[PDB]
């Protein structure tokens, strides 16, 4: 009756009923319940998070009431359409991960959404976020994406998830001036460009493609990561294009034509001599 | 083992443990340090045990987990925690739900303190993307970075794939495949490795059997194939083998024959997701090779 946070997780619950009592709700916890609609929450206007991960919702309804929601997570439901969300102004995060979404719309009024998650979705197209100019991680790993392109708004953007997509060029990242992680394994990539901008850069993935060649980050002086692994990289002068990176301490290399080299691992120590870490294992000394 | 990784280990164990008959929903936070350790550990010992493992009764056999932390607590319970009973997972260990952490946490460690009594096969959701799987990933990088996550696919691509029991049981997650011939080529498959989507491995984490199926046919979930009870017969036959021991599939009672028992599909998590309403079940055997099935309830 007197809770700040409330917690239903793995209660088998299959309706919302009777949540009325809670005063001041803050927390409220619905996770891998039996939930096939939202309904009967308009009362909790106390509400800073609400969680329905793990549910058989199809469809976002009842929610314009709580204005005060921050964290909104309905992942792993079987939502296809986003809607019903653009009374939420101070949200921000929301996770649609795992849903049958197939196109971005309906959240042009969530200027202060920092993290955007649509992970694992039919989604094909990058589009209508220029609004959202707080965001910070943009996540649409496991899609069906196959340009990158409406980002240019993003300036704060930190961490950009790209994997598993349908990928084939690097571009349209010349105003992510502030990326500082960028994931784009399992693509289909076969060129390191479009890089010029993104100096801050300190995680790098463009593992599981078709590059053969390291290029055109000469200038990546601050990578902490470089992960390049199941390429086809066969020079080991590629290497020449990392040693700006001082601070260098982790590089996956491992499934290349260059593992081929008995010396793959003495040479990787010998071209970065900060790296600490190539593939799984730490360079022992 | 050192004395110095016992006390870290058991100090991971004890605040895993010290949650159970919690009302679910407690996570346990440990650091990133231990989580890492625990991945890199772990893979050291998978990579000096043989890929295709062969084991020695008595040990207690178990199906899918999918991260339902608390059912593997309740396993534990029945089946007796370690080193009380010896112990093979037949994979799939990560899902959806935000307790995948603990749930393999808890298994790498008690891989690491008892490392000839406590076995862990690959799973199709052991796998080195996110290319049909994203939870384990979401899970990850909300709680800790997309490093660990980098971390756990190492750890994962050096999983072992099958295992025979006593000469006799053959032990995979998903089932046969048209590309298996000998016993030796799964020791020629070589770590670390992903899941290829075609395959020797592939189908050893991904196939199932159908009853429709005479031979081989097509799989329903887009990847590797289905076989029939004749391709079960067969197989048994050429290898000198009593029975095919699998999981990757959701069965009512937990534990389901097929091909006259010649082959039993284990499935250890119950009420998995929450359409369905099954049992969990463990095959466990004896030192004289006999087989006795448990069955755990929500
Ligand atoms: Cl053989
Ligand atoms: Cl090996
Ligand atoms: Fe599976």
């Amino acid at each position: 009756r007197d809770a700040e946070d409330v917690d239903l997780n793995h209660y088998r619950i299959g309706k919302i009923e009777g949540f009325e009592v809670l005063k001041k709700v803050k927390t409220l916890c619905l996770r891998q319940n039996l939930i096939k609609c939202i309904e009967n929450l308009e009362e909790l206007q106390s509400l800073r998070e609400l969680d329905l991960y793990d549910n058989q919702i199809k469809k976002i309804e009842n929610l314009e009431a709580l204005t005060e929601l921050e964290i909104l997570d309905i992942s792993f439901n079987l939502l296809r359409n986003i809607e019903g969300v653009d009374k939420l102004t101070r949200l921000k995060k929301l996770f649609l991960v795992n849903n049958k979404i197939s196109k971005i719309e309906n959240l042009s009024n969530l200027h202060q959404l920092q993290m955007l998650e649509l992970g694992s979705n039919r989604i094909r197209a990058i589009e209508n976020i220029d609004t959202l100019t707080n965001l910070e991680s943009l996540f649409l790993g496991k899609n069906k994406i196959t340009k990158l392109q409406n980002l240019d708004a993003l300036t704060n953007l930190t961490v950009l998830s790209m994997q598993s997509n349908r990928l084939t060029k690097i571009e349209g990242l010349q105003n992510l001036v502030n990326l500082r992680e960028l994931y784009l394994s399992h693509n289909g990539i076969e060129v390191i460009e479009g890089l010029e901008n993104n100096n801050k850069l300190t995680m790098l993935d463009i593992a599981s493609n078709r590059i053969k060649k390291i290029e055109n980050i000469s200038h990546l002086t601050e990578l902490q990561e470089f992960w390049m692994n199941d390429n086809l990289l066969e020079s080991w002068s590629d290497l020449d294009e990392l040693k700006g990176a001082r601070s260098l301490e982790t590089v996956y290399l491992e499934r290349n034509p260059l593992q081929k080299d008995p010396q793959y691992r003495r040479k990787v120590m010998l071209a970065l001599p900060s790296v600490r870490q190539i593939d799984a294992t730490f360079v022992r000394f | 083992m050192s004395d110095s990784e016992k006390l870290n280990l058991d100090s991971i164990i004890g605040r895993l443990l010290e949650v159970q008959g919690s009302r679910p929903g407690k996570n346990v936070q440990l650091t990133e340090n231990e989580i890492r350790g625990l991945c890199l550990k772990s893979r050291e010992i998978f990579l000096s045990q043989p890929i295709l493992l062969e084991l020695e009764a008595p040990l207690k056999i178990c199906g899918d987990i999918h991260g339902q932390y608390y059912d593997l607590l309740r396993l534990f319970e029945y089946g007796g925690f370690p080193p009380e009973s010896n112990y093979l997972f037949l994979g799939d260990y990560v899902d959806r739900g935000k307790q995948s952490l603990e749930t393999i946490c808890l298994l790498l460690a008690y891989k690491i303190k008892y490392p000839e009594n406590f076995f862990l096969l690959r799973g199709n959701h052991e796998c080195a993307s996110i290319n049909r799987i994203y939870g384990f990933y979401d899970e990850c990088k909300r709680r800790y970075n997309i490093k660990l996550w980098k971390t756990f696919t190492d750890c994962f691509n050096c999983l072992p794939i099958a295992a025979i029991v006593d000469e006799k049981i053959f032990c995979c997650h998903g089932g046969l495949s048209p590309d298996l011939q000998s016993m030796e080529q799964i020791r020629r498959i070589m770590r670390p490795t992903d899941v290829p989507d075609q395959g020797l491995l592939c189908d050893l984490l991904w196939s199932d059997p159908d009853k429709d199926v005479q031979g081989w046919g097509e799989n329903d979930r887009g990847v590797s194939f289905t076989f029939g009870a004749e391709v079960v017969a067969k197989f048994l036959h050429k290898h000198d083998l009593d029975l095919i021991c699998r999981a990757h599939q959701v069965v009512e009672d937990g534990y389901e024959f097929f091909a006259k028992r010649q082959l039993v599909t284990l499935f250890s998590a119950p009420n998995y997701c929450g359409e369905f309403d099954n049992a969990g079940a463990m095959m466990s055997v004896d030192e004289t090779l006999m087989c006795s099935f448990q069955i755990l309830k929500p």
